[PDB]
């Protein structure tokens, strides 16, 4: 009876706890890591944590490129990030193959959170504890961000953040909104927009950052890609002559 | 059909006629017998179409997906997915595939992948019912590492005498440069290729 | 506490144990003592047969699995069928496929691998038995102890079974010996039955009580019983 | 409740997974093993307990190559150790022979670390009972990678893991320091000797035999290697040198 | 060789006023050897008639299937099947077997119900639907039956008359054809009531 | 690997209850409230989009979905595993009905159909029930306008209107008494919105509530012309804009 | 492994009983009260609606009584879902018979192959056993007018009057208190209703609470006709029996 | 069978004959060799009629399932792509040539395939045993650039062609066009240019010509 807490099948209160566990899973990292709207590009930040020495900081990262146009962000342990990442970027090769065009980055979402889903009613596959940030620059859609979760639940946001401090970035980015009125960051070129995310994610951490410290990643038209500790660099100087 | 693919001093080339005939009729006369499986890896189809359209078609997936997870294939990685693809399936293709890519460590490198599903790298090669007509021809004229405009010349000329000779070739030439300096399409129509 | 982590090998301890396979390497304690032992021109194997009645047989200690390897059990007797069965098959595929006779080095690795197999998965059971192999091959002779755990090791000279520990003090001990004991087989085997003497206590090795099996240079792999060994008790 | 560690795939209230971490215990309880990664290359070593005299010297062999240009060293369950490699070895073989080139090491990192995940996904699996230190020198340069029970990897320019993990650990940190510039293939196979020799000190009770390996641009012609006679000796001296 | 110039026979349905009909010779032979004068090839699925021509066990055997469909289709539907919907099961039915069909040549005749609509159909042997306003024809003499129809044929012919116009397209079409006759039989069908007579015909 | 769970994780209890289908209309309870109204030239559904974050855009997830052109789903219940089913009860429409017929399976079968599929997550090795209650409502030319309520355990029924979710009890009391035989589809529509503002606690607009129609034929929503017989979708979601234009007449 | 999750749906208990089927069957008796009354010219179909509304399309439900075939019919009391899922293997098995033989499946025959599906379920396969019982009744022209049951074990047996559901101890015993040999249809539906009328859970017997079957030969024909009451049809007949 | 397609400046047209053949036997007279894949994709198919069907209707089937799933509208070439690789698993064997034309998201398009799987693209095709007529006007009469009613025009002369100078093609002209901004219109019988002349003389029969040996009433009502 007490098993309905080791295998995902309904608890009485109708719950699903090892859903749950997966979700408490996501924080292992201890890493934050936030996604904006541009006018016409798609950013995303991450903190990055290289405390060991001897580690090759080059190849830590939480960041993916699954396809010329979408990039994925993990919230999670790297070996469930990693499994994921690759079924997504296969998910990825074999719907344009098939349908003759660059799978949208909402639809890779839904496809993947639809496999999520699935860990959640068959009782032999464990869910994933990885939340899923997928952004692009949609053909149709325009600046995209849509997210995934254990639950096998998935949306799309003007903005978000995830991580432990989810709630402070949240609630800053809820407020810059609030105020401007808009659903995206209006600025044209994305080095701005990559600003912008650094910017808030300090004011809502409270914390200064140093090129080490984050990851960045970038989706513009047809092409997605990661910044470098130079090209965040330049970007954390630009925040600094501002302030 | 008429393909050849010519390494030079900047990269390579491919070229192409683009007429596609079943029987003595031209279905097409605008065909593009040149095609991408990647970014600066590009292939030229001769045989069955339904054969090297369907072999390039799981080459190019096959190549985004290595990309995906591994970055870039070399031109070689290329050969060798279509390499399998016609030697596997030997039995059950008529497939003659040229493959030509731009590499910056290697420069130009052509491979050409003969109906048995053997491979070969060349300077250049030559392939098709055209190319028996141009052998002599290119063998006399062919010089590593040309220019991109003796190149394009070479493409041109031998192209043009398989196109005058064979029936199952003709309409417009067709190239592809392939350099550091990106991918550029060029086209050659009948009234200037025919009178050289 | 171990009672919670024992119910299958797919478990291990809050320790990093896989009790399933510690049983099964307790039912080879649970067994009759063997000695394996080799020089530079052969190897040998010593075993004690046990019986259950006096009006029962002893059972067989010793298999060959071809012309230049065999090997001595102590466990689960149709798990050394079943291995030593699986050992053959090996030697035999290395043969009409190569021509090549099977090093005794790889036919080790074969076993681990084998065996492991039997320690990851699922309704699975591990082996429960050890066993000594020796062969002759394309870099000599050749001592090797494999444990249901996977674990093969190679060494001069080894024991296992009930009060093996005698033994194998013995053989640590005349080492620098019988290590040396080249060209001459009866030699190697005496120093062999000394070993194995020294885990004795029940009894006395008698006649179809001792097993011996030896193989080298020029010699195939041959097992002694009865009679035969009449003449080393 | 409680009973979140008795299956593999389960997740516990707190996010994590025993089984796995269990595992990691039977890694730590193992030998000893490095992996140094010099200026063209990475060179492996590992601490070989002496059980008995019994042992046939220089025979028990535990560094392992996968393809040609890869080095496989592992802690903890050898029979895991051995069962990952032939995976690699698989997965090396199927990659070569499709895109022609030799597997990645990165590449085939991502394959190890693919595979060992899975076995945390299913309750009918046992995780892996080894950490495994592994690299090569590929298209572009060397890679030295440590492999966790969870499935976890990352690139380390110095790595250990086993019994003295810790004194190692302790060790390389320090090259790392005073080697800002890099350490040579030659060098690495050196000061691995030593740091072995030194993590040996968490087992001082038992005695060892070391053994190095090394795949260097220029020493080994990307080939993966295993040091032995005179270049060996000659660490094993450097080392027993500085152990007083 | 031929399948469907085993046994032979022939079907034709025809619309007309508020009508539809349906008719098809007795015959059922051998090659030439003539064995049974008793062979209908027309049945019905409640309002929804079907004839069909061809290899005699597929035949049977597509009546038998058809059967067990429309029933199960009642069972769950809670009504009669139609004929346009009958006619795409019909059609998908043979196509499913594209790579070894039937040798069948199915006709489909009936007024829908809730339409009061006649309606016809007939399909190659892989389901290729041929839906006409006037006729359709089917079996070893088709062609006279094409003949017969495209002249006899004309508009809205009142159910007495069309059955002169269908027995007379049948009747002389099967004389001139050595695998049709051997007996007739003509379905007239109308919203409310269908009428089934036999014809007098050559039985050589 | 291989799923070794070739057994039921739903039995029978001492009591004769069948946990998990249980526990799943528990979670179904849980659920924001959705309801269905059939008016007799038409059928409404609807429900709450209960936006999870402020920063999530509502529009990009629609928990009403069109099965087939004149089928409608919405749920209550676990958002994922409706989705799942909504795409199963899509496919299903073609390959056990349209593929054979050439014509859309009628909402009685293609409702049949769903629970089957639920009914099996029910007793199949190794899963669990399905935590969603479907309201499905549609139209065919034999049947006419139907609304049917799909349960975990696999159960439907028909419905001359009914609601399902957290304050259904409530919802389902307020629309015994505002329910007739005579309601144009217009007037279904009002008492929708009425009966859904009651379950609503914040905004109540064309942004947080999300209804859709299975009323006439929509020909300009066709796509093309030319063909006599192909009159256009009777489903037709509303608009954000032709909510509030409704919620002022409220 | 998997085993620590497994009912093992499919064993005997010490006292050789089938926890599940009894189980299983402890959920029917929750059940809407089916009743089957067989009449020398009828059999009769009565059960009782299980959950009601005002909104409750009644027209268009149907939640106990299914048409099998064209002679046959079912009254059903437990799992609807699982109910069907049984009646239209039951609907297909008829029709198999029929293509084979060109004959209306007896119907023993039909119920044989329900109740041996069902039996599976209880011998093998790990899974649930379905939580319905089935009345049978039909006509062929071997039998006559039959009537069964069938239940979750998989055994079948046949009647003269018989109920399934709740309350079936307080019909059975209101049946063979009234029960003859000798009765006609129209005695058997009064029967029926009395019945119910006696044992509903509910405060009065009316229509809307209710689903009628009949299986009568109507002379001026000769061919048997199954006749499934519609809403007004039963309220009709309601009013008939003095029950209004 | 004679099939076109025709881009121009603002869509693709495509036309057809509409006759059907088993041997020199005119099987319909008027069938439908358009398909619609989708509300914006159409089909004109050739060769084993049942084959053409069969085939638009599952490809056009999985595009609508696609659609629904991807919340997208549909794409020519995906249901190019989900075409051809049936009709090449298929080694050739489902006799399906077609010419598949439509406007999606990324413009309007017009492509060809043949059974064995193999495609084309251009600005006008012609698929059938009327292909070389029509090519013929094709290719005597296109020209860059051509208005909604040019293209009209182009297509519908160049399936004359087949129906008057093919046996295997005539009857009349079926036309659907797609422009880019608009909903496609289908023109069944655009043109109907072979109308059977009024017969001689009626053949309606006396009643009482043919001989009845029997007759009774069926039972429809169950
Ligand atoms: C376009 C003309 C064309 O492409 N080819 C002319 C040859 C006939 C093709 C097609 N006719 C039919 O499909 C027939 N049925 C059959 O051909 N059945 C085949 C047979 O019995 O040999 C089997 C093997 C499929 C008609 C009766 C349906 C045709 O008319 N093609 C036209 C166009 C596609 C309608």
């Amino acid at each position: 009876a007490g098993y309905d807490r080791h295998i995902t099948i309904f608890s009485p209160e109708g719950r699903l706890y090892q859903v749950e566990y997966a979700f408490k899973a996501t924080n292992q990292t201890n890493i934050n890591s936030l996604a904006v709207r541009g006018k016409d590009c798609t950013v995303v930040i991450s903190q990055k944590k290289v405390p060991d020495k001897l580690l090759d900081p080059t190849t830590v990262s939480y960041i993916f490129c699954i396809s010329r146009t979408i990039g994925m962000v993990v919230n999670g342990p790297i070996p469930d990030a990693r499994n994921a990442a690759l079924r997504a970027k296969a998910e990825a090769a074999e719907f344009r193959y098939k349908y003759g065009y660059d799978m949208p980055c909402d639809v890779l979402a839904k496809r993947m959170a639809n496999l999520s889903q699935i860990y959640t009613q068959r009782a032999y596959m464990r869910p994933l504890g990885v939340i899923l940030t997928f952004v692009s620059v949609d053909e149709e859609l325009g600046p995209s961000i849509y997210k995934t979760d254990p639950a096998g639940y998935y949306v799309g946001y003007k903005a978000t953040a995830t991580g432990p401090k989810q709630q402070e970035i949240t609630t800053n980015l809820e407020n810059h909104f609030k105020k401007s009125k808009i659903d995206h960051i209006n600025e044209e070129s994305w080095e701005k927009v990559v600003e912008f995310a650094i910017t808030h994610m300090i004011d809502a951490l409270g914390t200064e950052f140093s090129k080490n410290d984050l990851e960045v990643g970038v989706a513009t038209k047809d092409k997605f890609f990661t910044l470098s500790a130079e090209n965040i660099e330049e970007r954390l100087v630009a925040i600094a002559e501002q302030d | 059909t008429s393909i050849m693919a010519v390494t030079f001093k900047d990269g390579v080339i491919l070229g192409a006629d683009s007429r596609t005939t079943t029987g003595a009729y031209i279905a097409n006369r605008v065909t593009d017998k040149l095609t991408r499986v990647h970014d600066k890896i590009w292939c030229c189809r001769s045989g069955s179409a339904a054969d090297t359209q369907a072999i390039a078609d799981i080459v190019q997936y096959h190549l985004e997906l290595y990309t995906s997870q591994y970055g870039t294939p070399s031109t070689e990685t290329a050969a060798s997915v279509f390499k399998e693809l016609c030697y596997e399936n030997k039995d059950n293709l008529t497939a003659g595939i040229i493959v030509a890519g731009y590499d910056d460590k290697n420069k130009g490198e052509v491979y050409t992948i003969p109906l048995g599903g053997s491979v070969h790298k060349l300077p250049y090669a030559i392939a098709g019912s055209g190319s028996t007509f141009i052998y002599g021809y290119c063998d006399k004229n062919f010089r590593e590492n040309m220019s991109k405009e003796e190149t394009v010349d070479f493409i041109k000329h031998s192209l043009s005498q398989a196109i005058k000779w064979d029936g199952s070739s003709g309409g417009v030439i067709r190239m592809v440069v392939l350099t550091a300096a990106g991918v550029e399409r060029l086209i050659f129509y009948p009234d200037e290729y025919e009178q050289l | 506490f171990r009672n919670n982590y024992d119910g299958d090998t797919v478990t291990f301890s809050p320790t990093g144990r896989l009790f399933q396979v510690e049983y099964a390497l307790e039912a080879i304690k649970q067994g009759s003592v063997t000695v394996g032992l080799r020089s530079n021109t052969h190897a040998v194997l010593v075993a004690l047969k046990r019986n259950a009645d006096e009006l029962s047989s002893y059972q067989k200690k010793i298999i060959k699995c071809d012309e230049h390897m065999g090997l001595s059990l102590a466990g689960l007797a149709p798990d050394a069928r079943v291995l030593s069965n699986y050992l053959r098959q090996q030697c035999n595929y290395s043969s009409l496929v190569f021509n090549r006779k099977l090093a005794v080095e790889r036919a080790g690795h074969l076993l681990c691998d084998k065996a492991q197999k039997n320690t990851q998965s699922y309704g699975g059971r591990p082996y429960g038995v050890g066993l000594l192999i020796i062969g002759y091959d394309k870099s000599g002779a050749h001592l090797l102890e494999f444990q249901p755990s996977g674990n093969v090791t190679e060494l001069y000279g080894t024991a296992i079974g009930a009060r093996s520990q005698g033994a194998k003090t013995y053989l640590e001990r005349t080492l620098d010996t019988f290590i040396k004991i080249d060209g001459n087989p009866d030699e190697l085997i005496k120093a062999g039955v000394e070993a194995i003497s020294q885990s004795l206590r029940d009894e006395s090795l008698t006649v179809d009580n001792l097993s011996i099996a030896i193989v080298g240079k020029d010699t195939p792999f041959t097992i002694y019983d009865g009679e035969a060994v009449a003449k080393y008790i | 409740g409680t009973g979140y560690d008795l299956s593999n795939s389960v997740f516990s209230p707190d996010g994590r997974n025993f089984q796995v971490e269990y595992a990691v215990k039977a890694v730590e309880n193992g030998t000893t093993s490095i992996g140094i990664k010099c200026n063209d290359g990475v060179v492996f070593a590992v601490e070989k307990l002496i059980t008995s005299k019994l042992l046939v010297p220089q025979k028990n062999v535990k560094i392992q190559v996968v393809d040609r240009h890869i080095g496989c060293v592992y802690s903890g369950l050898i029979p895991d150790g051995r069962h990952l490699v032939n995976r690699g070895r698989e997965e090396a073989a199927s990659f070569k022979k499709l895109y022609k080139t030799p597997i990645p090491i990165p590449a085939f990192a991502d394959r190890l670390g693919q595979y060992v995940q899975a076995h945390t996904l299913y309750n009918s699996v046992r995780p892996f009972g080894v950490s495994t230190i592994f690299g090569g020198v590929d298209k572009n340069g060397a890679h030295l990678y440590m492999l966790e029970p969870s499935g976890s990897y990352w690139g380390y320019k110095g790595a250990a893991t086993g019994k003295g993990r810790q004194s190692a650990k302790a060790e390389l940190e320090k090259l790392v320091d005073h080697h800002p510039e890099g350490l040579s293939a030659r060098e690495a196979v050196k000061q691995a000797a030593k740091i072995i020799y030194l993590a040996h000190e968490d087992n001082k009770e038992k005695d060892f035999e070391l053994e190095i390996s090394w795949c260097s641009l220029s020493e080994t012609n990307g080939l993966h290697k295993f040091v032995k006679g005179d270049l060996l000796q000659e660490a094993i001296d450097f080392a027993q040198k500085e152990i007083n | 060789s031929d399948p469907s110039s085993i046994n032979g026979g022939i079907v034709v349905a025809m619309t007309g006023k508020d009508c539809v009909a349906i008719a098809c010779d007795l015959r059922l032979g051998s090659q030439s050897l003539g064995v049974s004068n008793k062979f209908e090839k027309i049945f019905h699925y409640g309002h929804v008639f079907l004839g069909i021509t061809g290899l005699a066990t597929d035949v049977t055997t597509l009546n038998e299937m058809f059967r067990y469909k429309t029933n199960l289709y009642k069972l769950k539907e809670e009504r009669a099947i139609e004929p346009e919907t009958f006619t795409q099961l019909v059609s998908s039915s043979l196509y499913e077997r594209r790579f070894g069909p039937y040798f069948v040549g199915p006709v489909v005749a009936g007024i829908n119900s809730k339409s009061g609509k006649p309606f016809i159909a007939g399909f190659d042997l892989i389901g290729c639907i041929d839906e006409a306003k006037d006729f359709i024809v089917s079996g070893t003499a088709s062609d006279q039956l094409f003949g017969m129809c495209e002249s006899l044929y004309e508009p809205n012919l009142e159910p007495e008359d069309l059955f002169e116009t269908i027995s007379q397209a049948l009747l002389n079409a099967a004389d001139r054809d050595a695998l049709s006759g051997w007996g007739a039989v003509v379905y007239i069908i109308k919203k409310d009531e269908v009428v089934k007579r036999y014809l007098k015909m050559r039985q050589d | 690997m291989t799923d070794r769970y070739s057994f039921s994780l739903t039995t029978f209890s001492p009591s004769g209850k069948l946990g998990q289908i249980d526990y799943a209309l528990t979670a179904v309870k849980q659920g924001v409230t959705s309801l269905g109204i059939k008016a007799t030239n038409g059928v409404v559904i609807a429900t709450e989009k209960k936006s999870s974050s402020p920063l999530a855009m509502s529009e990009t997830l629609s928990k009403v979905s069109l099965l087939t052109p004149d089928i409608g789903a919405v749920y209550s219940g676990m958002g994922p595993d409706y989705r799942v089913l909504v795409d199963k009860s899509r496919k299903v429409a073609h390959t056990s009905y349209k593929r054979i017929y050439g014509e859309y399976p009628p909402t009685k079968l293609l409702v049949s159909e769903v629970a089957k599929i639920m009914q099996e997550a029910t007793q199949s090795g190794g899963v669990r029930p399905f935590g969603v209650s479907l309201l499905i409502a549609g139209h065919d030319e034999f049947n006419g306008f139907s609304l049917y309520q799909v349960d975990p355990s696999g159960s439907y029924f028909p419905w001359k209107a009914t609601a399902i979710g957290k304050g259904s009890v409530a919802a389902k009391t307020f629309l015994e008494k505002r329910w007739n035989d005579e309601l144009e589809l217009e007037d279904a529509i009002h008492i929708a919105l009425l009966t859904l503002k009651e379950s609503v606690e914040g905004e109540f607009n064309g942004d947080t509530i999300e209804l859709a129609i299975i009323g006439d034929e929509n020909p300009d929503l066709l796509g093309y012309t030319g063909i006599p017989t192909d009159k256009g979708p009777r489903f037709r979601k509303l608009t954000s804009q032709e909510i509030n234009d409704r919620l002022e007449a409220l | 492994g998997s085993r620590r999750y497994d009912s093992r749906t499919t064993i005997f208990s010490p006292e050789g009983r089938l926890y599940q089927v009894e189980y299983a069957l402890e959920s029917i008796s929750h059940a809407g009260t089916a009743i089957g009354i067989m009449a020398s010219d009828g059999i009769v179909l009565a059960a009782e609606r299980k959950v009601t509304s005002t909104l409750l399309e009644q027209d268009t439900s149907t939640e106990k009584l299914y048409k099998l075939n064209d002679k046959i019919a079912v009254a059903v009391a437990g799992l609807t879902a699982d109910a069907e899922i049984l009646i239209n293997t039951a609907r297909i098995h008829a029709q198999n018979y029929l293509k084979t033989y060109n004959e209306d499946i007896p119907v023993e025959i039909l119920v044989r192959r329900l109740s041996d599906i069902k039996q599976g379920y209880t011998q093998h396969g790990g899974l649930r056993p379905f939580g319905v019982s089935f009345i049978y009744a039909g006509y062929d022209d071997r039998y006559g007018y039959q009537l069964y049951t069938s239940n979750p074990s998989g055994n079948y047996t046949g009647w003269k009057a018989i109920s399934v559901g709740a309350n079936t101890s307080a019909a059975q015993t209101l049946l063979q208190m009234d029960y003859k040999d000798d009765m006609k249809v129209d005695d058997a539906i009064e029967l029926a209703l009395k019945t119910l009328s006696k044992t509903t859970d509910s405060s009065a017997l009316t229509y809307d609470r209710l689903e009628f079957a009949t299986i009568r030969k109507g002379a001026n024909d000769g061919e048997v006709y199954q006749k499934i009451f519609k809403p007004q049809e039963i309220k009709d007949i309601l009013v008939k029996t003095g029950i209004t | 069978t004679t099939i076109v397609g025709v881009k121009f400046n603002n869509g693709v047209v495509i036309a057809a004959d509409t006759r059907s053949t088993q041997g020199p036997i005119v099987a319909d007279k008027n069938c439908a060799k358009l398909h619609r894949i989708s509300p914006k994709i159409w089909c004109a198919g050739a060769g084993t009629a049942a084959d053409t069907e069969a085939v638009t209707q599952l490809i056009g089937s999985n595009i609508e399932l696609h659609s629904l799933y991807t919340s997208r509208e549909p794409r020519v070439v995906s249901a190019l792509q989900m075409l051809k690789q049936h009709l090449f698993k298929y080694q050739g064997h489902i006799g399906a040539y077609l010419i598949v034309a439509g406007v999606d998201p990324t413009g309007s398009h017009l492509f060809s395939i043949h059974a064995h799987g193999s495609t084309d693209v251009g600005y006008y095709l012609s698929l059938g045993s009327g292909s070389l007529a029509a090519m013929a006007v094709l290719e005597s009469h296109w020209k860059q650039d051509l208005t909604k009613e040019e293209a009209i025009k182009l297509a519908s002369d160049a399936i004359q062609a087949g129906i008057w100078n093919d046996l295997g093609s005539g009857s009349n002209v079926d036309v659907c066009v797609m422009e880019i901004g608009k909903d496609a219109e289908y023109l069944r019988n655009y043109l109907t240019p072979n109308v059977r002349e009024e017969k001689q003389k009626s053949y309606k029969f006396p009643r009482g010509t043919t001989a009845v040996l029997k007759e009774s009433i069926v039972n429809i009502c169950d």
